[PDB]
């Protein structure tokens, strides 16, 4: 039991550190916002 | 000019409607108009 407990705690710490350090992991969420912003910007720019 | 009221302004050939407000935050060295990301006027300087 102690071995699995320690491994799980270490894994949680590792994933927290990975999220804190790297910044390109959340592309699947940023690209949607970027696409919507580009669509709205193009629609507005079509006025001219 | 009348401020904080929805008017139909006309500044040196530019038209439109809006709520003119004090905008001391913006600093303009010699430029006349203002503009935004989507190419829209957000600030003007009073000719008088
Ligand atoms: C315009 O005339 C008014 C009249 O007193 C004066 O206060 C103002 O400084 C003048 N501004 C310019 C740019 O000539």
């Amino acid at each position: 039991q102690k071995l699995i407990a320690n491994q799980f705690n270490s894994a949680i710490g590792k994933i927290q550190d990975s999220l804190s350090s790297t910044a390109s992991a959340l592309g699947k969420l940023q690209d949607v916002v970027n696409q919507n912003a580009q669509a709205l910007n193009t629609l507005v720019k079509q006025l001219s | 000019l009348v401020k904080n009221k929805c008017v139909n302004f006309n500044f040196n050939g530019l038209t439109g409607t809006g709520v003119l407000t004090e905008s001391n935050k913006k600093f303009l060295p010699f430029q006349q108009f203002g503009r935004d990301i989507a190419d829209t006027t957000d600030a003007v300087r009073d000719p008088q």
